[PDB]
Parts: structure tokens; C-alpha cells; sequence
């Protein structure tokens, strides 16, 4: 297995049995290569020797997500989307494929609700849609005018995903339609999250730190939560979910449907990159950052 | 041969990338000095105390590799013209840091994205870095031919100036950076191209690189990438401007081993003249094609002057004013052999350094047929009256270099039946846009003179990096001999040139046309350029402050040729659409001395 890991952790993604997945990359140093690390224990992280499996990549790692259970999908620095299988005992990681279909960095990646297909947003303005079983791209929609900062596959409808970019556009997509995209209503959008139950309504975060709740049919119920760029909006697995918000302010604020702040963690020394609620304790929120800390926050509810 | 490079935003290790890159034949690598996702905070606590190194250390490559094989890239997260105060000020500081590392490394050039409408702040950060003693570096502003807001797909549930504004982003950048010589354009091509009327303008810019995405390349029937013909023409022009071609993107032709895209540039650069070959390398004022046309003219005169039965008895008197080293006298003699006619010849030069050469010619080759006069053509009290006076007192601008004042001075020893060669010449003007010639004009800023007088004086040049806005119009006509008494070479003229498109005007280019004799013409006018004649280049007349023009207007320019017994000079002024100060008044910057 790899002997070493990188400092700048960029992604965190639980799965159903509570195992923790980290994407880690060298955002400095001689080698900007990156690594994936699977932990059966979120508390064993980030120490290399206590993991269950992990592998080095031949290029950076910007984002990742779960394809089913025995697979991982990876957004590379190299303008490519990599699908990595797990071994039988999940002690090893194996490339399902690596494909270079972007002229620039794969900024974000999301999987469609059926698990067969994936959407890869990017800085090379064209968004693309992947068939993961055939391992080939079916569609390439160059609708934006700038870097697509973030996207969000719908949690109920397989053909639907969101997209936002530095052009201030916020687009709802439907790959069944002939002109798939449609626009949703001055500061730029940074990250998006669908509400997992109100499938037609979502939230967005902007560089000014304002957080908003906006419906597909519509309007900006919002609050000035953060001071700096809201990198991620993540929804808990409750029936009544709690909206985690993590920012470049090095702080973590967790919200509810009212968008009023319930909890604030300034424990991180640098940018919080990702957040993922654990399935075995719905009060427990795990975060990672470029300060290399792996933190588990337990939230009063 | 073509020069080329690779635009990689991912560089895991520099020796691995530069190792596989150079093997594919690229001359250089465009890469970022800091990781493009590695955002940095400077104003905001607690992030500003980030431990560790901020980038890959410069020791990994030798100083020769940095200064020659590498080009920098500004990080995409940098929006120094963002509206948000905290996103702006962190973004000003990062740019200084990525540019000063560009200096510390010794990089030859740096790539800076221009894609927004407003780039006022980005220039200030770059205006403050130029004035730091860092001259070993260049700035390649990355601006596309077609904006991202027009090349996109129209697949959105809303409806989709608009073609030229990719330039106005740029002209509003360099104007803010005072037209610095250290700022150049990397022109990002895409599959959709504008009309050729715009391209002809863009090539007036300092295009120093061309960025070619792999996504424009088609696939030929052999499976290899090619460009459709509307691109290949543009690249043929870019090659003439000697730009460096940058292969942005990734292998869409995944089987072909990405170097195939470079192979086609090394194909087009082969399969595509002597004026460009002879010319090479601005200057303030062996061409046998130019002298033959004098010879054929003399031949066409002597047969017209001398009937066929007077060939042996008609002594035809020629005066070769401005003989110099005597090539026109060899021609004046060769025409007589070619015409089989008797001529007596008075070669006139003042310059003793050349009379030494003529006098040697007289004794070695020409014999007593050739008289030489050491006194000048305006002083010499001649014994006999010329039937012909032959000359090249011409210049790049025909009435320059005192061809008229000398010939019309040497008219009092010309027969009344006589003719003059060149008998007529007419100078021609057209406006031009040239951001590179303008900077080469400012480069003449010279101590111990008025620092704006370099614009009140012309410059001879092989116009290469220039765009022409209108067909040239005749400015000044002279016909010799002057059939009239007193009337003077002091002349006034006005010209109105239409305009098609938004463009700056940086001067007016001088050409000329001359009728040596009937239907025999030397000329460097482009639409009537003489073949293989390259002795006389065009000239450039600069203006004090460039003029930014709107389509549908007219460029109205006024030139004067004025003189006294001592000095001769030009004055010029643009008065429509805007008033430019009358240039070179009273010869304060330029004269051609009588």
C-alpha cells in the first residue's frame, strides 16, 4: 500500500456502513499527485497506517463520490474522470477506467440517482455526462460561459442535475428534453444542494457568504451566515434534515429549514473542504481541511 | 520552422511532464507557478498563517530550463476585478506573488487571462510590477477571438458589438498599461471564427502566441487531426507574424498519441516572397529591376526623340543628375547600345566621395562619352542644353529628398523640346493601425530633445505588423519640367478616407508611384507594386496621440509641404473624427535640407 499521504485533504464521503472515504492531494510540494484513502473508522483518520485501503493517483484529486458500494469516481487535476473499484475485502483499490475527456481541470463530479451515470462539471466550460457502465461520455453540453464551480445531481430524478458557474448562472438540467437546461434566479454562486425530500427545491451558497433557499418553480429566503466563500452545502440523513454549511472562513455552521444558525465550529485552522454526516450517528458531522485535521462534530439537536 | 508549446494546467512533476513534453517536440511548456486549486489567504485570519511551502521550489529545474522552456500561468481562482472587496484584495496579492515568482525564476513569459469586460484593476497590479526592475519577463494576455458568451451552446430556456468586443477588452488593457512593450497577446482560437475583416485587425496587435485548442481539429479520413480551410488561412497569416503556437487541451483523438496535433502544424508550415526574404529586422530618413526600368525608359525615349535616319547625326544630350556611383550612367549608356543611338552625357554629382568613383569609371570603362561635373546641379554654369535630364533623387515618399527642388533647379539647362525622367511622380497615403509600430516609435524617445518630437518625424519601414484601413489616395503630384513661371512647390492637400470597423489609428503610411516615361512605372503602391523592386520601402508618419475611430466615420487628414530657401518640410494633421495637433511645424523635428 502507499506509505505516505498528502497534507491537503480535499474531500470526505461516507457510505452506508459508516466507512469514511478521503480524497487527498498535494496542493504544494514537488509532486502535486494525490491519493484516495478508505477508512472503516472515521476516527482512525488521517493516519496512513490505520486505514483499510488507499492508493496513489498519477495526478491530482479535486473531487470524488460513491458509485454504488464497491466503486469510487474521481475528479482529477489532469482533466479526466477516473472510476476506481474496490477489492473483494476492500483492502485494495483498482482502476475501473481512466479517461481524458476534458481540456481543463475536473472541478466537480456527481453521480445520477440510478448510479449508472455521472455528471462532470469543469473549468473547461463544457459540462459532460458519463455512462459509467459503458465507460464512455454520451453528452457534452457547453452551456455556461465560465468555470462551473459546482453541480448537484437530483436525489430522486436520474435525468436531472444542477449546475452553477462564475457567470452567475444557476441552471436546472434535464437530459430528456431537447434543450436540456433552464435558468433559475449579484454575487456569484459557489455550491448547491438539493433538499433530499423537497426534490423540487434546493439551496445555494455564494462567495459573499450568503446562504439561500430557492425553489425550482421560483424568492430568495436567505441569511448572511458566513463571511467568506461557501464551498459546500450538505444535507443530513434525518427525516427533518440539518443543512451543514462549510466555508473558506475556516468555520462550520449547521442550519435548519429556517436558515438560522444552530451551531458554529471554528475549530479548523484553514479551509474546510468537505462535510459528510455519518449514517451511524446522525448528530455526528465529519469534516476535513487543508490544515490536515479530521474532525468529528456532534451537534445539539 | 514553426515554434510550439503545450498548455498543461496539470503538472504532477515537472521533469516527468517536461520529459514527455519535449519528446513530443514542443519547444516550451505553459504551466502554473502555483497549484491552480490552492487558494491562498493573506488578509484574513486565521488562514493567512498557513504553514508549509506555497509552491514547488525553483531548484527542480536549472535556470536555463526556466528562462527558455517554461511559461507561467495565472491561477484561475484569481478575479482581481471581482466586485467583492475581500475576494479582490486577496486576489491582488496572489497575482503579485505569482508574478514575482515569475521574476525570481527568470521565466521568459507569463500568461494572464483576459475574459471579463472590466480589467481596470488587473492592469494596475501589472502596472505596479513592470515598474519594479523585472525586465526579464513578458506578459501574454490570454484573450480569445470569440468570447465565451458567444461560442457557447444555445440550449438554455432563454434567448441567446458582440463580435469586436474581444478586442476592446484588450485595447482597454494596454491603454491602461500605457501601451507597454512588455504586454503581448496570446490569441485563443476556437472552432467558430469571426469575419476576415476583424482578423485583419487582430494581426495589427502584438500577437506573440496563438493558443489552439485541440477541439477545433477535425478528423480526416486517415484518422489524423486537421483544420478546416477557414482556419488554415488564418494560421498561414500567423506564421508570417512568427507567433508561437500553443496546443491547449487534451487528446480527443485518443488513439493517435497527442503529438499528432503538433505534426499538422509542421505540415502547414511547409506547404504554403522575395520582398519578405530581402527585408528583415524603423529608421528616420543592387536593384536591377529598378534600374532596368530606367533603362527601358531611356530606350523608349531615345527612339521617340530621334528619328531613324538621324541615328548617326543626332547628338542626344543626357544629364544624369544624382549619378552617385554611376549605375544610371551604365543604364543611360546601355540604352544607347540597345537603341543604337549617339548620346553625349554629363553625369553630375556633388559628393566628392562618389566623383572619385565616377572618375574611375570614366577612365576604365565609359571613355570620353561620359563627362563628369564636380560642381552641383544648382551651381554649375553648363555649356550646352540638355535634351534629357535623368535622375533618381527620389525617396520612399516621392517628393521627399528634394527631387523637385533639385530638378526644377536643373531645369534652366534643359531644352524646351526636352523631357525629364522621372517626368512625373505622385505620392500616396493611407491610414494604418499598428500597435507594434507605435511602440517602436516611442522606443525612439531620445534624450536632449522634446520627448514628443519623435512623432513629428517619419520612419522608413517594411510594414509587416500593420493593418491598412483604406485604399491609398494621391496626396502630392509633381510633373517635370515645370512648364510654368514662378508657381511654387509649396502645396496644400486634404484627403478623406472611409472607415469600416472600430480600430485605433497610429499613423499614415507613405507610398509612391512614378511615371519614368509613358506606360513605364516604378511603384511600391500595394495595388500596383512593381515586381521584384524592393529598394524603396514605405514610410510611416506617426501622430502624437492615437486616434480611436468608429465605423461609418471618415478619417480626414491634412498634409502640407512647405518650404523656404533654406528648409523643406512636411506638416500633417488629422482633423476628422478628432483634431490632432499640427505635426512638425516649422521643421522643429524633421527637414530635408536644400
Amino acid at each position: 500500500a502507499p506509505a505516505c499521504m498528502e497534507r491537503q485533504l480535499e474531500a470526505a464521503r461516507y457510505r452506508s456502513d459508516g466507512a469514511l472515504l478521503l480524497g487527498a492531494s498535494s496542493l504544494s510540494g514537488r509532486c502535486w499527485a494525490g491519493s484516495l484513502w478508505l477508512f472503516k473508522d472515521p476516527c482512525a483518520a488521517p493516519n496512513e497506517g490505520f486505514c483499510s485501503a488507499g492508493v496513489q493517483t498519477e495526478a491530482g484529486v479535486a473531487d470524488l463520490t460513491w458509485v454504488g458500494e464497491r466503486g469510487i469516481l474521481v475528479a482529477s487535476d489532469s482533466g479526466a474522470v477516473e472510476l476506481w473499484e474496490l477489492d473483494e475485502n476492500e483492502t485494495l483499490i483498482v482502476s475501473k477506467f481512466c479517461k481524458y475527456e476534458h481540456d481543463d481541470i475536473v472541478s466537480t463530479v456527481s453521480v445520477l440517482s440510478s448510479g449508472t451515470q455521472a455528471v462532470s462539471g469543469s473549468k473547461d466550460i463544457c459540462i459532460k455526462v458519463w455512462d459509467l457502465a459503458q465507460q464512455v461520455v454520451l453528452s457534452s453540453y457547453r452551456a455556461h460561459a465560465a468555470q462551473v464551480t459546482c453541480v448537484a445531481a437530483s436525489p430522486h430524478k436520474d435525468s436531472v442535475f444542477l449546475s452553477c458557474s462564475e457567470d452567475n448562472r444557476i441552471l436546472l438540467w434535464d437530459t430528456r428534453c431537447p434543450k436540456p437546461a433552464s435558468q433559475i434566479g449579484g454575487y456569484l454562486p459557489t455550491s448547491l444542494a438539493w433538499h433530499p425530500q423537497q426534490s423540487e427545491v434546493f439551496v445555494f451558497g455564494d462567495e459573499n457568504g450568503t446562504v439561500s433557499l430557492v425553489d425550482t418553480k421560483s424568492c430568495v429566503l436567505s441569511s448572511a451566515v458566513h463571511s467568506q466563500c461557501v464551498t459546500g452545502l450538505v444535507f443530513s440523513p434525518h427525516s427533518v434534515p440539518f443543512l451543514a454549511s462549510l466555508s473558506e472562513d475556516c468555520s462550520l455552521a449547521v442550519l435548519d429549514s429556517s436558515l438560522s444558525e444552530l451551531f458554529r465550529s471554528q475549530a479548523h485552522r484553514d479551509f474546510v473542504r468537505d462535510a459528510t454526516w455519518s449514517p451511524l450517528n446522525h448528530s455526528l458531522l465529519t469534516t476535513v481541511g487543508w490544515d490536515h485535521q479530521v474532525v468529528h462534530h456532534v451537534v445539539p439537536t | 520552422r514553426v515554434s510550439s508549446g503545450r498548455d498543461l494546467n496539470c503538472v504532477p512533476e515537472i521533469a516527468d511532464t517536461l520529459g514527455a513534453v519535449a519528446k513530443q517536440g514542443f519547444d516550451f511548456l505553459c504551466m502554473p507557478v502555483f497549484h491552480p486549486r490552492f487558494k491562498r489567504e493573506f488578509i484574513q485570519e486565521p488562514a493567512k498563517n498557513r504553514p508549509g511551502p506555497q509552491t514547488r521550489s525553483d531548484l527542480l529545474l536549472s535556470g536555463r530550463d526556466w528562462n527558455t522552456l517554461i511559461v507561467g500561468k495565472l491561477s484561475p481562482w484569481i478575479r482581481p476585478d471581482s466586485k467583492v472587496e475581500k475576494i479582490r484584495r486577496n486576489s491582488e496579492a496572489a497575482m503579485l506573488q505569482e508574478l514575482n515568482f515569475g521574476a525570481y525564476l527568470g521565466l521568459p513569459a507569463f500568461l494572464l487571462p483576459l475574459n471579463q469586460e472590466d480589467n481596470t484593476n488587473l492592469a494596475r497590479v501589472l502596472t505596479n510590477h513592470i515598474h519594479t526592475g523585472h525586465h526579464s519577463s513578458m506578459f501574454w494576455m490570454r484573450v480569445p477571438l470569440v468570447a465565451p458568451e458567444d461560442l457557447r451552446d444555445d440550449i438554455i430556456e432563454n434567448a441567446p458589438s458582440g463580435e469586436e468586443k474581444t478586442w476592446m477588452w484588450w485595447h482597454n488593457f494596454r491603454t491602461l498599461c500605457d501601451y507597454s512593450k512588455r504586454i503581448a497577446v496570446a490569441l485563443e482560437i476556437g472552432a467558430d471564427l469571426p469575419s476576415n475583416h476583424v482578423i485583419d485587425r487582430w494581426l495589427g496587435e502584438p500577437i506573440k502566441a496563438a493558443i489552439l485548442p485541440t477541439s477545433i481539429f477535425l478528423t480526416n479520413k486517415k484518422g489524423f487531426p486537421v483544420l478546416s480551410k477557414m482556419h488554415q488561412r488564418l494560421i498561414f497569416r500567423l506564421l508570417k507574424l512568427e507567433v508561437q503556437f500553443i496546443i491547449t487541451g487534451t487528446n480527443h483523438h485518443s488513439e493517435k498519441e497527442f503529438c499528432s496535433y503538433l505534426q499538422y502544424l509542421e505540415y502547414l508550415s511547409q506547404n504554403r516572397n522575395a520582398y519578405e526574404l530581402f527585408a528583415k529586422g524603423l529608421q528616420s530618413p543592387k536593384d536591377p529591376i529598378k534600374y532596368s526600368q530606367y533603362q527601358q525608359a531611356i530606350y523608349k525615349c531615345l527612339l521617340d526623340r530621334v528619328p531613324e535616319e538621324e541615328k548617326d547625326t543626332n547628338v542626344q544630350v543626357l544629364m544624369v543628375l544624382g549619378a552617385g556611383r554611376g549605375p544610371l550612367v551604365n543604364a543611360s549608356l546601355r540604352a544607347a547600345k540597345q537603341a543604337d543611338r549617339r548620346i553625349k552625357l554629363y553625369a553630375v554629382e556633388k559628393n566628392p566621395n562618389a566623383v572619385v568613383t565616377l572618375e574611375n569609371w570614366q577612365f576604365e570603362e565609359w571613355g570620353s562619352q561620359v563627362t563628369v561635373v564636380s560642381s552641383d546641379m544648382r551651381e554649375w554654369v553648363a555649356p550646352e542644353k540638355a535634351d534629357i535630364i535623368v535622375s533618381e533623387l527620389l525617396g520612399s515618399f516621392a517628393d521627399n529628398e528634394l527631387s523637385p527642388e533639385c530638378l526644377d533647379g536643373a531645369q534652366h539647362f534643359l531644352k524646351d523640346d526636352g523631357v525629364s525622367i522621372p517626368g512625373e511622380y505622385t505620392s500616396f497615403l493611407a491610414p494604418i493601425s499598428s500597435s507594434k509600430l507605435y511602440n517602436e516609435v516611442r522606443a525612439c524617445r531620445e534624450k536632449d530633445r522634446d520627448p514628443e518630437a519623435q512623432f513629428e518625424m517619419p520612419y522608413v519601414v517594411r510594414l509587416h505588423n500593420f493593418h491598412q484601413l483604406s485604399a491609398p489616395q494621391p496626396c502630392f503630384t509633381f510633373s517635370h519640367p515645370n512648364r510654368d513661371p514662378m508657381i511654387d512647390n509649396n502645396r496644400y492637400c486634404t484627403l478623406e478616407f472611409p472607415v469600416e470597423v472600430n480600430t485605433v489609428l497610429h499613423g499614415f503610411a507613405g507610398y509612391f508611384e512614378t511615371v519614368l516615361y509613358q506606360d513605364i512605372t516604378l511603384s511600391i503602391r500595394p495595388e500596383t507594386h512593381s515586381p521584384g523592386m524592393f529598394s524603396w520601402f514605405p514610410i510611416l508618419f506617426p501622430i502624437k496621440q492615437p486616434i480611436t475611430v468608429r465605423e461609418g466615420q471618415t478619417i480626414c487628414v491634412r498634409f502640407w509641404r512647405c518650404s523656404n530657401s533654406k528648409k523643406v518640410w512636411y506638416e500633417w494633421a488629422v482633423t476628422a473624427p478628432v483634431c490632432s495637433a499640427i505635426h512638425n511645424p516649422t521643421g522643429r523635428s524633421y527637414t530635408i535640407g536644400l
